[PDB]
């Protein structure tokens, strides 16, 4: 009626479908396939931002359904603010060594 | 926006050639053709 | 016909082409207007120093937007519309002709009673005489009876041409296997010129049509040494 | 939105915090020349004197040109402000941009 | 000072009447003269001459507003070169009418054209308003 | 890798003006005489 | 020495636009009333006039003794 | 039949810097050469088909 | 419909199975049936060289120019009739 | 009543531009009335009027090819 | 500092405007050139029949 | 290094050789209908089928072999399948329109009737109702091989693939033998011109389904598929569904009605 | 390493950089034809021969000009290196196929030029209209080098059109929405559906000519009950659409340079402009039989036909007041590029006014195959499509190649394009209501004057394509490479830099939820 022989993915996935899979299993999103969630962005709660490189650039949509993003480079260092509504982001370099 | 100044600059005697080269293509190939055209009609 | 430097429409021949005149005018004062106003626009937003660069809220002005552009369009729609049913309304014709295109001619057949037909060709301009236009006249005219509704039958035994005559306000196309009918009712005598309206090969330019109109006993008298 | 007095006063209140901050004497400004209208003395007069809390001398300068350039072609209104804030340009030593020679083409 | 296409990323300087106080200043290297004046900026502006203020002014900015938005001579430079190449297009077509085209139809000849006038003004080529109309029947003539 | 930046992501050298002066006006003059030489090529076989 | 006084210092965009659609509409009704006389009615009327007492019957004489037409000589 | 999908994995995955259509060995480059000079080949033709008929034929 | 038959409940293999044999290959087995009874030699009609049938305004690019594609000469005539 | 034919009537069956169907329906209703009067010994003359209109109407070059049709084996309407 | 506009800006618009209006008028008058104006006002009619 | 999920692809001559290949296909049928001659066409159709190989080739090995179809590449290439599935539906409806315009204002050329005079249609209720069954019938087989997959077995995913081939491969046949027995042709008027353009384009669609079905066989006899991953198979059936659903339009409208 | 890149490329900007250098080409050919035009109408009489050497002209004046350089440019040219950019993404979703659609262009353009080169050419109108179409008035391979032309560049657009729609719905960052994307992405998605829908139905149709042609079918032939009249309408059901796919991108670029230079951050009234873009799309596909009132329709449908054609006014006069409301309050930058979309918006609207003279079908009977529909679609397409290409080219030139144009040649060549396009086209207003028909070599003595001056106007445009080439050669001569652009914040394709890389966004942009 039914027997097996199909491999699965944890099986036989390679590559970087593997490597999402498994990130995955962990609640872990280095390929960047979801949306973070903002922090209340003051200057003691900055969103953090991550990235592999020393800057990276971030989208703001400043207010919800605003249909203008602002974006900037984000880099290394002291925190810094959206320039259309201030909110704070800071970088958290370092990996996929990771 | 910003730019750096030339790095090769064109002089106006070097825009004049370039701008004379440039419609000299376009214009001496189809004068040619056109001057010749009785000569293609008539055989 | 039209004349050297002519801007508007041929003058109107036809009650059909009076109405479609007016209309244009209609029209197009509202083509001037709108285009006018957009660049009066244009200019007035293009000409302070002012600035004004933060968000600006959209939706009250966009009901003026759209209806008063719906409104103009209604304004042009109706009296549009009005002709459109005026053209097709039954009319009682007194007369049918036909008309074949060919490649590069016109032929005309006037079979109500015998069998009268022939063909009209473009008068090569080294033939015309003088006084005479270049590329309209054509040696055969189409005689037809002034005054008179006539309807007039319209196919192509080759490939497609359009039978026009501006100052009537007459184009139908000439589409083999299809019989396309249009009225033509002239309120003076006289010639009334038109072209071949849709491309179909090396002499298009040079096949017109010529429509001569006098009183229905000159029409008749034609026709019967047409024979 | 508000009246008026209330836009003021809100503007007013911004660039008068005590510990405003570089960035956000740059924002307020950059933000407020984006609005059909000329900022009141009173709310340039908050923002000069945050420029004189940061130190900032050119800063000062420029809101100056800023106000004279909002008003357009309206060429009464910046001598009205000027006119306005002189305690405050005295008080505080701003030149004005003529004063600098700053209005030259 | 000098900017560097590899700082792309990086906040630039703009003069921009509407960007007043752009994110970062014109000059930000001193030398020892210049960081004297900052640090005499603390205190009182009244105690700063008009040269150092105005030095003050140009380390931080660029172009003054007056300088960012003069008026030039463009213009006259734009209008003047295309009318040339408009101008030097009438020679394009001269060339054309000269080594190109050949003679116009016989239909142009004066004596045609009176000859067809007539026989336009017979056949009343648009009477209403467009042709015809403009021609006086009673006294032979174009209506005045 | 490949090259990058001004003048390198691009497939025609703009090392030389003068080479480049001669690329482009074969460039753009072949499109514009084409269809002048095709108008003399149906004009002499018929 | 007299002060200034205080000029309107708020929504000068805002009121420039209002006066200029204002100025725009206006001519527009302006020069609709001009397009209507010079274009629109004058071909009415020379419509009107050419036929109110136009004779068809006249002018077919005047193009037949003219030798325009092939039906009639 | 057997499953052999990680051998080839391994084999497509080498770090030899090869493109992805000629990774699988020397079969591959003799199919891309024989491809590709059917192409180039068949296109030098398609023009010289295109001189011939430009032209009337006796 | 729900058409007659009737099951769920969460989705599979073996009544996908159990449709494809019980109800989709009988019906094929049916209808290859029907189609072997009604096989074979219908009569083929007078010819009539009507002008809106046989159009040839090019010769056909293969055999003699005037045969169609699958050309079966017990039943496609060509534009002067039945062959030989 | 109709002599003083002058031309097709007006046919509400037909009162569009394509009036392609109206020549053909007519051609048919004037055969189909004189085979049907050829036959039962009758007088073709009651087939008139289908006669003068399709007359009117229809391109020579079509009556024509429909006549040769006819006489061929060929027309595919039926009569 | 001048620029080119400020240098040469007056002499590019008068000498593009000369040349401009002359080549044209001469193109258009005099070199055969077959406007077909309307005969209205200016073509006396003439027998041809 | 990435950090992105999408696939960068490794510069590839198979876009040109297909581009080419394109050129030589159409300027071989020009020479085979002008210039009596086969010979860029022949050249044309196999550098298409080296291109079609080597590209989808490649596309196996950058996923089962590589690694880079996660989920995000896998869901564009869904978007894709069924635009270009959409695509292939406005296609044939070109080829209904042409049909009904011309069947349902029937010219007198015709004998102003449909069917025309002279034309005598095949019985729906015969083979055509046969090939109605198979291509159903196949749309089910191809539904068990899809679920036998997803419950990884492999040995009924099989079963059932080769079945729904063997369908695919019947219908062909059977199309094959009507067209050789019909008594009409594609030069028989716009009867014969609707008929077998409409139905011929279907048919080409059977055999590239039924081709695009058999690749799958092999990939699954070579477990390249998993029980979740398996997007080629996913697309070859919609694509089966999509040529059984033209065929049941086809059945309906020429078929039937157009009798 | 070059054919690797230029012949086997998988990246979205060198692959936009050659749709750019074939549309430039393209637009050459396409220049050359429309002189062609013009040379055989600038005097009364024959300049070249008879009605077929001059439309095949004309034939391929309208297949360059559409086919060849407006689509090449917007879509396959500034939508391969804008959109990625614009939504943050590392490329297409199917970067290998994109280049597919790239080559498949100039085997269709060499099958154009053939068809022209054999026999007597395609002297048919870009409608390619049976039976003049057919295989016994253009017996011979010509029309069938066409169609298979067509063929090809459908395939690419089709292609093309399944890339850009997968790529803007899958590849934004996970936060944007499709209501957080640019107008001219937007504008992009838009034309792609359009493509996706109507180019199978010319393929189908354009087939049915190839076998009416090649294998004795009839569909459009009376003998054998087939219909002319059934091409013209799968011909215009794709033909409309096809405009709207000619200025679409032209309609997102404007939105885009229009808010850049206007120094805002937004174009006034977003979701009004992706309404009207959708209206705009969706309405484009049930009027096409606008351009058939003279084929002997029923009137009740020349009355529908009329009403729906004019009902794409409203949402098109949105786009309009929107871009007049962005342009209000702005610090007005008058740069070339403003410039060449100030022309766009103003001549667009003369144009879609002439085309709302033409829908009203009574009026249309006497108009329609005459120049006043000449005119009406040059203001759209010389006028609009062209200005809004050399809009964004200036816009864009600097980020594309690093290089900045001199603005002061710019302005000289927008100043006698503008002087040029009005000359040549504006008097066919006069030609077309007196009444000279389009697709003719030569016209009554009567039309002489307008004529003349339009053929004068055609050479003003000449010297403005030429100077064109000098500009663009002059900055890559000249290598004066850019610094800082401003409004990065508000237009993320320039913030990688001028060029950006090869790879660009191989870390994806931070877009939080919040
Ligand atoms: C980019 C190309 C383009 C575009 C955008 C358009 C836009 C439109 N066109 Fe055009 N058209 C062509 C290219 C284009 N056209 C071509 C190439 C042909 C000829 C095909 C051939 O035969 O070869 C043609 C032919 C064509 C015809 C057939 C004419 C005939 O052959 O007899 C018609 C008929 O309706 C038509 C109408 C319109 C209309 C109503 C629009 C509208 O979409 C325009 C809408 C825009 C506006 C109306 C302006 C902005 C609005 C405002 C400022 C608001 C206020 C306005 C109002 C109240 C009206 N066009
Ligand atoms: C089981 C069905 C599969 C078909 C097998 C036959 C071979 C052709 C393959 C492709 C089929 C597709 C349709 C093409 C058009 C015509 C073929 C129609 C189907 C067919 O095979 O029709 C046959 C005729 O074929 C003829 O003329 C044949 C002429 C063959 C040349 C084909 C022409 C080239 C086609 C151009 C295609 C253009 C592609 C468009 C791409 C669109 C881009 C977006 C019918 O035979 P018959 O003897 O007339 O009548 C039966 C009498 N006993
Ligand atoms: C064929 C049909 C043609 C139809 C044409 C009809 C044209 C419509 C005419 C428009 C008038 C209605 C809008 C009036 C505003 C004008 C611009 C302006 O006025 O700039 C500003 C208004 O913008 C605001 O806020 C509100 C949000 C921003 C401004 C919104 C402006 C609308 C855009 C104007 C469009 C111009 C182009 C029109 C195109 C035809 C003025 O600021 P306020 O004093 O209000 O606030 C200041 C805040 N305080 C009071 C709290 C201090
Ligand atoms: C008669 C000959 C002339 C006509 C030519 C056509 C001839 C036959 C062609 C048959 C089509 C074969 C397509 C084979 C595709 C194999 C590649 C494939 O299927 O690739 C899959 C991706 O899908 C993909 O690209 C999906 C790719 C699908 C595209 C194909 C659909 C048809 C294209 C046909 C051309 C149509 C012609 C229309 C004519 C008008 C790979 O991903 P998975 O399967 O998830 O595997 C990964 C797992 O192993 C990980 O665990
Ligand atoms: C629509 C696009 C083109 C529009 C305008 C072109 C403007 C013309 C540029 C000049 O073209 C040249 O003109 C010469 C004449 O001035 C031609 O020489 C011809 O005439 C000379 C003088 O008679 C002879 O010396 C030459 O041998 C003979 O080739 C020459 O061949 C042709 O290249
Ligand atoms: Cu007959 Cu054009
Ligand atoms: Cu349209
Ligand atoms: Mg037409
Ligand atoms: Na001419
Ligand atoms: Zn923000």
């Amino acid at each position: 009626a039914s027997g097996g022989g199909v491999p699965t993915d944890e099986e036989q996935a390679t590559g970087l479908e593997r490597e999402v899979m498994l990130a995955a299993r962990k609640g872990q999103d280095p390929y960047n396939i979801l949306a973070p969630k903002a922090t209340s962005g003051t200057k003691e709660d900055p969103n953090l931002v991550p990235s592999i490189t020393n800057k990276r650039i971030v989208g703001c949509i400043c207010e919800e359904d605003n249909s203008t993003v602002i974006w900037f480079w984000l880099h290394k260092g002291e925190a810094q603010r959206c320039p259309s509504c201030g909110t704070h982001y800071k970088l958290v370099p370092h990996q996929l060594a990771h | 926006i910003t730019a750096k100044p030339a790095k090769t600059p064109t002089s106006p005697k070097e825009q004049a050639i370039g701008l004379s080269v440039t419609f000299l293509s376009f214009l001496l190939p189809a004068g040619w053709v056109l001057y010749h055209l009785d000569n293609y009609k008539k055989s | 016909m039209a004349y050297p430097m002519q801007l508007g429409f041929q003058d109107a021949t036809s009650p059909i082409m009076e109405e479609l005149l007016h209309f244009h005018d209609h029209t197009l004062m509202i083509v001037f207007l709108i285009s006018s106003l957009v660049l009066y626009i244009i200019s007035l937003m293009l000409t302070t120093k002012l600035t004004h660069t933060s968000t600006m809220d959209a939706q009250e002005v966009e009901t003026i937007w759209t209806i008063l552009p719906a409104i103009i369009l209604i304004l042009i729609a109706l009296p549009s519309l009005r002709i459109l049913y005026m053209m097709d309304e039954i009319n009682n014709p007194s007369l049918t002709v036909k008309t074949m295109g060919h490649q590069w001619y016109w032929s005309y057949e006037y079979t109500d009673y015998e069998d009268l037909s022939f063909d009209s060709y473009m008068i090569p301009t080294s033939e015309l005489k003088p006084g005479e236009l270049r590329l309209l006249e054509v040696d055969n005219r189409v005689v037809l009876p002034m005054e008179m509704t006539i309807r007039m039958l319209v196919s192509s035994e080759d490939v497609l041409h359009s039978w026009a005559v501006p100052s009537l306000g007459l184009k139908t196309d000439a589409i083999p296997g299809r019989l396309n009918q249009t009225t033509l009712m002239s309120s003076r005598p006289g010639l009334y010129y038109g072209q071949c309206s849709e491309i179909c090969g090396s002499n298009h330019s040079f096949m017109p049509i010529v429509l001569e109109l006098v009183p229905l006993k000159y029409f008749e008298k034609w026709s019967a040494s047409m024979l | 939105h508000e009246t008026d007095e209330e836009f003021d006063a809100r503007w007013v209140t911004y660039f008068n915090k005590p510990d405003i901050d570089a960035w956000e004497l740059r924002k307020g400004m950059n933000t407020l020349v984006g609005y059909d209208l000329v900022p009141e003395p009173k709310i340039i007069d908050a923002a000069l004197r945050a420029c004189r809390r940061l130190n900032d001398f050119a800063s000062a300068v420029r809101i100056l040109e800023v106000v004279k350039d909002k008003a357009g072609p309206h060429k009464e209104i910046y001598p009205y402000v000027i006119q306005e804030l002189r305690p405050t340009l005295n008080e505080l030593g701003i030149s004005t941009p003529e004063e600098l020679g700053l209005d030259k083409v | 000072s000098v900017v560097k296409s590899e700082d792309y990323a990086l906040p630039s300087y703009v003069d921009r009447r509407d960007y007043p106080l752009p994110d970062v200043a014109h000059v930000k290297n001193l030398s020892a003269s210049q960081k004297a004046l900052k640090e005499k900026e603390k205190a009182s502006w009244s105690s700063l001459s008009i040269d150092e203020k105005v030095e003050l002014y140009r380390l931080k900015f660029k172009e003054s507003f007056a300088e960012m938005n003069r008026s030039t001579n463009e213009w006259k430079t734009v209008v003047g070169a295309a009318m040339f190449f408009i101008g030097f297009t009438a020679l394009l077509l001269i060339w054309e009418k000269h080594y190109v085209y050949g003679p116009i139809p016989h239909t142009f000849e004066e004596e045609w054209v009176a000859k067809q006038t007539k026989r336009m003004l017979d056949m009343k080529v648009a009477p209403i308003q467009g042709f015809s109309a403009k021609w006086d029947y009673d006294k032979n003539e174009w209506k005045k | 890798h490949y090259e990058e930046g001004p003048g390198k992501n691009i497939p025609f050298s703009v090392e030389n003006k003068w080479r480049l002066l001669a690329m482009m006006t074969l460039f753009f003059g072949s499109g514009f005489a084409a269809p002048f030489f095709i108008v003399r090529h149906q004009l002499l076989k018929k | 020495s007299t002060a200034l006084a205080k000029p309107q210092m708020r929504g000068l965009l805002a009121r420039r636009l209002r006066f200029h659609i204002v100025g725009a509409f206006m001519v527009s009704l302006g020069f609709a009333t001009f397009y209507k006389f010079a274009v629109a009615e004058k071909r009415k009327k020379a419509y009107a006039d050419f036929y109110r007492n136009y004779d068809s019957m006249k002018d077919f004489e005047e193009m037949r003794k003219a030798g325009i037409f092939q039906s009639a000589k | 039949f057997e499953n052999r999908v990680a051998e080839k994995q391994k084999l497509f995955q080498e770090d030899n810097g090869l493109p992805v259509h000629l990774k699988g060995g020397a079969t591959d480059n003799i199919l891309y050469r024989v491809t590709m000079t059917l192409c180039l080949g068949g296109t030098l033709y398609s023009l010289y088909c295109l001189g011939w008929a430009s032209f009337p034929h006796k | 419909a729900s058409a007659a038959k009737g099951d769920h409940g969460g989705t599979g293999a073996r009544t996908w199975r159990f449709l494809t044999f019980g109800l989709a290959l009988p019906s094929v087995a049916l209808c290859t049936l029907n189609s072997w009874l009604h096989s074979g030699h219908r009569e083929r009609p007078a010819f009539i060289p009507y002008h809106h049938l046989r159009i040839r305004t090019k010769p056909f690019s293969w055999g003699d120019g005037n045969h169609t594609f699958f050309h079966n000469p017990r039943v496609n005539p060509l534009p002067t009739g039945y062959e030989k | 009543k109709i002599k003083n034919y002058q031309t097709a009537p007006f046919d509400s069956r037909f009162p569009n531009q394509n009036q392609t169907r109206n020549c053909w329906q007519n051609y048919l209703d004037f055969h189909r009335c004189e085979k049907a009067m050829t036959a039962k010994g009758g007088d073709v003359s009651v087939c008139e009027w289908y006669r003068r209109v399709y007359k009117s109407l229809c391109p020579i070059s079509w009556v024509s090819t429909w006549d040769d049709r006819r006489a061929e084996g060929t027309f595919p309407g039926k009569i | 500092a001048p620029d080119f506009h400020d240098k040469y800006g007056n002499a590019v618009l008068a000498s593009g405007a000369t040349f401009c209006v002359a080549v044209w008028v001469y193109m258009a008058t005099q070199i055969g050139i077959e406007w077909n104006p309307s005969p209205v006002g200016r073509v006396t009619p003439k027998e041809w029949r | 290094h990435q950090t992105h999920a999408y696939h960068m692809v490794n510069p590839s001559p198979w876009p040109l050789t297909g581009a080419l290949s394109a050129l030589l296909m159409t300027s071989g049928l020009t020479m085979w209908f002008h210039f009596n001659s086969m010979t860029l066409l022949m050249i044309g159709l196999t550098t298409n089928m080296l291109t079609m190989y080597q590209w989808w080739r490649d596309v196996i090995r950058e996923s089962t072999f590589q690694g880079h179809h996660t989920p995000a590449v896998q869901k564009g290439l869904r978007y894709g399948m069924i635009l270009f599935i959409i695509s292939e539906v406005l296609f044939f409806t070109g080829f209904f329109w042409a049909f009904y315009h011309s069947s349902l204002a029937p010219t007198p050329e015709l004998g102003g009737c449909w069917p025309p005079t002279g034309i005598h249609p095949l019985n729906p209720l015969e083979v055509p109702l046969l090939n109605t069954s198979v291509l159903l019938a196949s749309g089910v087989s191809i539904t068990w091989a899809h679920h036998s997959l997803m419950e990884g077995d492999r040995k009924h995913m099989l079963q059932a693939l080769f079945i729904t081939i063997t369908l695919g491969v019947y219908f062909t046949l059977l199309q094959a033998s009507e067209y050789y027995e019909a008594p009409f042709t594609i030069s028989d008027g716009v009867y014969g011109s609707t008929f077998f353009v409409a139905t011929g384009f279907h048919g080409l669609h059977v055999i590239i389904g039924s081709t695009f079905l058999i690749v799958c066989f092999f990939r699954q006899l070579k477990f390249h598929f998993t029980s979740n991953h398996h997007f080629g198979f996913e697309a070859a059936a919609w694509y089966w569904h999509f040529v059984d659903v033209v065929w049941l339009f086809l059945y309906v409208s020429i078929y039937w009605w157009g009798s | 390493m070059f054919i690797n890149r230029w012949l086997f490329s998988t990246n979205h900007k060198d692959i936009g950089t050659l749709y750019l250098l074939f549309g430039a080409w393209a637009g050459m050919v396409g220049t050359a034809l429309s002189l062609l035009i013009r040379a055989e109408l600038g005097q009364p009489g024959t300049l070249l021969g008879d009605d077929q050497i001059y439309n095949v002209v004309v034939t391929a004046h309208a297949f360059v000009m559409i086919f060849f350089m407006v689509m090449p440019i917007m879509i396959g040219g500034f939508g391969n290196w804008l959109v990625p950019l614009m939504i943050g993404a590392p490329d297409m979703a199917f970067p290998r196929m994109n280049n597919m659609s790239f080559w498949l262009l100039p085997p269709s353009f060499l099958l154009l030029l053939a068809s022209s080169m054999v026999e007597a050419g395609a002297g048919t109108g870009w409608t390619v209209y049976p039976p003049l179409a057919g295989n016994l008035a253009h017996a011979g391979a010509s029309v069938d080098l066409t169609i298979f032309s067509l063929h090809l560049a459908g395939v690419s657009s089709i292609l093309g059109a399944i890339n850009f729609i997968t790529t803007i719905i899958n590849m934004k960052p996970p936060a944007m929405s499709q209501y957080q994307t640019p107008l001219f992405v937007w504008s992009v998605m838009i034309t792609a559906v359009l493509l996706l829908l109507s180019l199978p139905v010319l393929a189908a149709g354009i087939t049915m000519l190839l076998t009416d042609r090649n294998l004795n079918t009839t569909f459009f032939d009376p003998a054998g009950g087939g219909d002319p009249i059934l091409y013209q309408h799968l011909f215009w059901f794709f033909g409309h659409p096809e405009v709207y796919i000619l200025i679409l991108p032209g309609f997102g670029m404007i939105s885009h340079i229009v808010t850049y230079y206007s120094g805002k951050k937004e174009p006034f009234g977003y979701m009004g402009m992706v309404w009207a873009m959708m209206s705009i799309g969706f309405l484009g596909f049930i009027v096409w039989a606008h351009h058939m009132f003279t084929v002997g329709m029923d009137v009740d449908t020349r009355a529908y036909f009329t009403s729906a054609t004019m009902i794409i006014a409203i949402p098109t006069g949105v786009k309009v007041f929107s871009w007049l409301a962005t342009l209000h309050g702005g610090n007005i930058k008058w740069s070339p590029a403003m410039m060449w979309a100030l022309g766009f918006i103003f001549l667009f609207t003369v144009g879609g006014l002439t085309g709302i003279v033409l829908a009203n079908s009574s009026l249309d009977i006497v108009l329609h195959d005459t120049y006043y529909v000449v005119a009406h679609f040059h203001y759209v397409l010389s006028m609009g499509a062209v200005f809004a290409i050399m809009g964004g080219f200036v816009h864009w030139f600097p980020l594309f190649s690093g290089y900045t144009l001199n603005d002061t040649w710019a302005k000289i060549h927008f100043a006698i394009m503008f002087v040029g396009v009005n000359m040549t086209f504006f008097p066919q207003h006069f030609l077309g209501l007196s009444g000279m028909p389009r697709r003719y070599s030569d016209y009554p003595d009567a039309y002489t004057m307008w004529n003349t001056i339009s053929s004068m106007g055609s050479f003003i445009s000449l010297t403005a394509v030429m100077l064109m080439v000098f500009i663009i050669w002059e900055a890559f001569a000249s290598k004066r490479e850019v610094l800082t652009v401003d409004l990065t914040t508000t237009n993320l394709e320039w913030l990688n830099g001028c060029p950006p890389p090869y790879h660009t966004f191989e870390e994806p942009t931070y877009v939080n939820l919040k």
